[PDB]
């Protein structure tokens, strides 16, 4: 019952939730034991290794503080379907081929997700200089036309959140995604990661609209059918998964009609105006700072959200 | 451009930045000056704010 | 982790507005912004609740989904503490809700206008003068009850039953709710969106299912067929005249599920609590957000 002690004052105390603090220029070793986060990469010695404390149980602790590890979606890809000059954070999204079993994956940028949209039928110049062909990448889904047709191109494709790792292999791409949780670099020099939309396919919803600022504000990603071909835009909002079905309706209240008066649906399968997706939350102050991002030859304007949570979900049909 | 059957008395409001002058006695306010503790708010996924 | 939101009343408060704040100490209330410390313009639901005749229940929705959420735990003269609610966290919220609804062992709570009448669950404030209401958290199936009560009034306003519709029962008692005449135009856009949804459900909606429960109100009598007061309604009879094909069927069902989990999220306005391990003799449960 005094090893209970020993046991218990190993377990007990918390990270300080709050500090007396006198003056900032003597920063004392108790705030600075406040301020400090072990870190999560470390030079392959021991000391090293026990002054960040990665062995620690669970989470890091040297010899359960509200943050949560990321998990890391490993996915392996043809060279061809991607472009090594893609930016870090980028959301991909991977398409479930229909075969039993493939090895290899299919992911697509929102670049490359426009030009399988695109033919049959700016952001288009830069999406056509970055991928030549688009054949190459209409044979990944191999029945585009049907899966269009009867309106389930949604179920299909699921959302696997933003890039972080990319090596720059020759033959078969291996790239690293974080499908939940704090998307953080995974590089040496820790440097953060930017979540980069182009922004003709990011119309903002907030000042959509133009008192009670919350502080999560989610970005939705959404597909709808149009007769012009599917649609992949994003929306940011900062709002409920109730209110973003109901203004997103009424944002494509005119686009709903004018698939109906140009086709009439025939059949039960057209009537899906496709669907929407969170794909997690960021801080609604400092959110989607705008940049650029430039090729070799041109340049486009893109989002750059800054420190997204990454949290998918499925889809929720538009109508 | 007649005179209409009657008249009208028009109020308006002119607002007018001023430069004030405020004096106040010596000791009129006694006060305690607590403890400034420092706490963290929100571990957001790349900044933590304090 | 530190969530700790103290709100600095502009003026001081009486005793008795005292005693009746610390009487509701526990009590789920909105707050404006997430900083550190507020002012007590934009806490709770009264900013959008004016005191008024006319209440609006979805526009509070709107608000309580957009605003975050906080509990009650001090309340002193001049300021009162509270404890924001960011999900990821586990908090310990208390029954101190005074339409006393049981709660279920490892339900699910949720949020709410208040649906018994702006001054069942307010405090007045004299002293600051503004108010603060308390948002009702009940639990999700009679939230539910209570939702599609309110809508079903909102229906049938053109039509007259009412005390058999504007009153909820619960195992506890029975409770009167507040009924409004017309929710303007988001009462009537929630309205028409589920119109949307009623109407394409007539569209897609199988046949052979009709064709089941045709022969079954003439085969079996039970507590789901005894509402048709075993009549056949003349649609079923209108549309069960043609065959029956399996292969329309699983393609129309395919359709149906879809838009039925769409339907769900259709009533999911107002944040959700997610609770676990409530002891009946404490009133408290440990329950976080989903």
């Amino acid at each position: 019952r005094r090893r209970l002690q020993r046991r218990i004052a190993g377990l007990l105390p918390p990270p300080a939730r709050r500090l007396n603090i006198s003056r900032g220029s003597e920063f004392t070793r108790d705030v600075r034991g406040l301020v400090e986060e072990h870190a999560q990469a470390s030079s392959l010695s021991a000391a090293a290794v026990w002054r960040a404390g990665l062995l620690a149980p669970g989470e890091v602790a040297v010899a359960w503080s509200g943050w949560r590890p990321p998990v890391f979606g490993d996915f392996l890809i043809h060279a061809s379907s991607f472009n090594n000059a893609e930016a870090t954070g980028t959301p991909l999204f991977q398409f479930k081929q229909s075969d039993p079993f493939s090895g290899v994956d299919a992911v697509f940028t929102p670049l490359s997700l426009f030009i399988l949209m695109n033919h049959g039928r700016g952001l288009t110049r830069m999406a056509n200089l970055l991928y030549d062909s688009p054949a190459t990448l209409a044979d990944l889904v191999p029945d585009f036309g049907r899966l269009v047709a009867d309106r389930r191109f949604h179920n299909f494709i699921t959302p696997v959140g933003p890039l972080v790792e990319n090596i720059k292999s020759t033959y078969l791409n291996k790239i690293t995604t974080v499908v939940h949780g704090p998307v953080v670099s995974k590089a040496i020099p820790r440097s953060t990661v930017k979540v980069t939309v182009p922004q003709e396919a990011f119309v903002d919803l907030d000042a959509w609209l133009s008192q009670p600022c919350p502080a999560d504000a989610r970005l939705y990603v959404a597909l709808t059918y149009e007769e012009a071909g599917p649609r992949f835009t994003f929306f940011q909002s900062s709002r409920g998964h109730c209110q973003i079905m109901n203004i997103l309706r009424i944002y494509y209240s005119p686009s709903i009609m004018h698939r109906y008066a140009v086709v009439q649906p025939l059949h039960i399968e057209e009537l899906t105006f496709g669907a929407v997706a969170c794909l997690g939350t960021f801080s609604a102050t400092d959110g989607w700072r705008r940049s650029a991002f430039n090729y070799r030859g041109s340049s486009l304007p893109v989002v750059e959200i800054d420190s997204f949570y990454s949290n998918v979900s499925d889809w929720e049909v538009i109508l | 451009k007649i005179h209409p059957g009657v008249a009208m008395t028009v109020v308006r409001t002119d607002e007018i930045l001023s430069e004030n002058i405020l004096f106040s006695s010596r000791a009129s306010t006694s006060m305690f000056i607590g403890t400034p503790n420092v706490s963290r708010r929100e571990a957001r996924v790349d900044a933590v704010t304090f | 982790m530190d969530l700790k939101v103290v709100v600095s009343l502009s003026s001081r408060l009486y005793t008795d507005e005292i005693a009746k704040m610390q009487q509701r100490i526990g009590c789920i209330l909105p707050l404006a912004s997430t900083h550190g410390t507020q002012n007590v313009q934009g806490l709770g639901l009264g900013q959008v609740y004016s005191l008024e005749t006319v209440p609006d229940y979805v526009s509070m929705y709107n608000y309580l989904s957009d605003c975050t959420l906080a509990v009650l735990d001090e309340v002193s003269v001049d300021s009162l503490i509270l404890t924001k609610i960011v999900p990821g966290q586990t908090y310990a919220i208390k029954n101190k809700y005074q339409p006393f609804f049981q709660w279920h062992g490892t339900g699910s709570l949720s949020v709410m206008p208040p649906v018994f009448g702006r001054e069942h669950a307010t405090v007045k404030l004299e002293s600051n003068d503004v108010d603060i209401v308390f948002p009702m958290v009940l639990p999700t199936p009679i939230a539910e009850e209570v939702l599609q009560k309110i809508l079903l009034f909102n229906v049938y306003s053109r039509v007259v039953v009412h005390m058999h519709l504007g009153s909820v029962s619960y195992l506890g008692h029975h409770y009167e709710l507040a009924l409004p005449e017309v929710p303007g135009p988001l009462g009537l856009a929630l309205l028409d969106n589920l119109s949307l949804y009623f109407c394409i459900m007539v569209t897609l909606l199988p046949r052979a299912s009709m064709r089941l429960v045709r022969g079954l109100i003439r085969h079996e009598h039970h507590d789901l067929l005894n509402l048709f007061q075993e009549m056949v309604p003349d649609e079923i009879a209108r549309i069960d005249l043609d065959d029956l094909s399996v292969a329309d069927d699983l393609s129309r069902m395919r359709v149906m599920m879809t838009y039925l989990q769409s339907l769900a999220s259709l009533f999911n306005l107002g944040p959700r609590l997610a609770t676990a391990a409530y002891s009946q003799e404490t009133l408290t449960a440990t329950c976080w957000l989903r």
